[PDB]
């Protein structure tokens, strides 16, 4: 890394005012309906969200506890932004590690916890509910079958991506990214605090961060200095975030902070979620980086919009079957 | 008879132009469905049928694609 | 070494 991550926490010149701050209430499917859910939001409280945390005072031990000591879990090194993996029980000894004895700044940000204890402890934003398209489109036999609790890919049943524990050490960076297959994402700070920059996703700066990304100089440009308009803004204990498909982020962690998180497509930003898939293809990310079982997906969304407004389906003979099963639940 | 926002129908427009327009081997049509151009099909009828969706009748504050 | 998917990470230097 080139620039001076202290000045790019210092400086004045992100002034942006993306960010709207809501009330909980008022995020219902109307709000998403009227504008597409194109504006980053802040819930400075979780009243009316619908959310559910765990006890304030959860460490990453319980979380080791609630998801197993041997689970391999995807690492971050921060000075490099590569990826490593380390067992949980591993994972958990680096961050109770005191500050100075860690040799190496790491970041856990892709831990999903879905069939494991910890998955009932969490419960996203009620509204979130109503539009993901894993829990509104995807056959639910398949979601139910799920049995492994990590992410490998054969075994995985549907797109395992709507809860995750963020687990980062003061000092974590992450760096100018958007989300797989132009996910929307909801973040809730249960301990700490992180500073995000954001840049909205217009054709020029998708073009630029697209070239940014093939240029290989990402560890030398700060990609918001590069851009006309972007915002600092710190997210601190007890807020929730919501990011539209499509924006452009990066994240710092100013202390040891535990977030509760998730990924969710929706059928109100389409086009920019495409978008984000194409940018994908052509900048050659490889699958694991991705959205599993994107255009399947896709297929399912085209199917049940067709099944729910002209009752006309779609799916295979076994498929109906298996759905009526369900229905008659 | 039904009104879709407008984000949703062009939404859905690309979606079907998307899916259509891939090579057999890129298509990732899932095992459940039955026949993909059928769907196409009756993708592209219904976006017809609806374009004429009124935008403040679209407000209903409950999504078309819920479970029974 | 099982192939994943879903893992959230932005491009390495
Ligand atoms: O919290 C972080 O350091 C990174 C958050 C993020 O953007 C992600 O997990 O995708
Ligand atoms: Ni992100």
């Amino acid at each position: 890394r080139t620039f001076d991550l202290e000045e790019k926490l210092q400086t004045n010149k992100y002034n942006a005012n993306f960010v709207t701050f809501m009330e909980g209430k008022d995020f219902n499917v109307e709000y998403i309906q009227r504008g597409g859910l194109r504006d980053p939001l802040i819930f400075k409280n979780s009243d009316g969200l619908g959310i559910k945390m765990p006890d304030p005072d959860f460490t990453v031990n319980d979380v080791k506890m609630c998801v197993g000591s041997r689970r391999m879990v995807d690492v971050m090194d921060v000075n490099t932004q590569k990826g490593i993996e380390m067992t949980m029980a591993q994972w958990t000894r680096y961050y109770e590690t005191p500050e100075e004895e860690r040799e190496k700044l790491y970041n856990v940000i892709s831990l999903e916890f879905s069939h494991t204890r910890l998955e009932n402890m969490v419960q996203r934003p009620s509204t979130v509910d109503f539009i993901d398209w894993v829990d509104n489109m995807w056959p639910r036999h398949l979601k139910e079958s799920q049995t492994e609790s990590t992410n490998a890919i054969l075994e995985m049943q549907y797109p395992k991506v709507q809860k995750y524990c963020l687990m980062s050490v003061r000092g974590c960076y992450t760096d100018f990214h958007v989300d797989f297959g132009g996910t929307s994402v909801w973040y809730h700070i249960h301990q700490g605090g992180k500073v995000f920059w954001l840049i909205p996703p217009t054709a020029h700066n998708l073009e630029l961060y697209e070239n940014w990304l093939l240029s290989g100089k990402q560890g030398d440009i700060f990609l918001g200095d590069r851009v006309s308009d972007c915002q600092r803004i710190e997210l601190k204990q007890g807020y929730t975030f919501v990011i539209p498909s499509g924006w452009i982020h990066a994240v710092y962690t100013p202390t040891d902070t535990l977030v509760f998180g998730g990924n969710f497509l929706h059928s109100f930003n389409i086009p920019m979620q495409l978008k984000i898939y194409s940018i994908e293809d052509r900048t050659r990310v490889p699958n694991k980086f991705r959205y599993p079982f994107y255009y399947e997906m896709c297929w399912y969304v085209l199917e049940r919009y067709v099944y729910c407004i002209t009752n006309r389906s779609h799916l295979t003979k076994d498929f109906q079957k298996e759905s009526l099963s369900m229905d008659m639940e | 008879q039904v009104h879709l926002t407008h984000f949703e129908l062009e939404g859905l427009r690309c979606l079907v132009d998307k899916l259509e327009s891939l090579p057999l081997h890129k298509k990732c049509v899932p095992t459940g469905i039955e026949d993909e151009d059928a769907l196409i099909a009756d993708v592209k009828i219904l976006l017809e049928e609806l374009a004429s969706s009124d935008p403040k009748l679209a407000l209903t504050g409950v999504p078309i694609v819920q479970w029974p | 070494a099982p192939a994943t998917g879903g893992v959230k990470k932005p491009h390495r230097y």
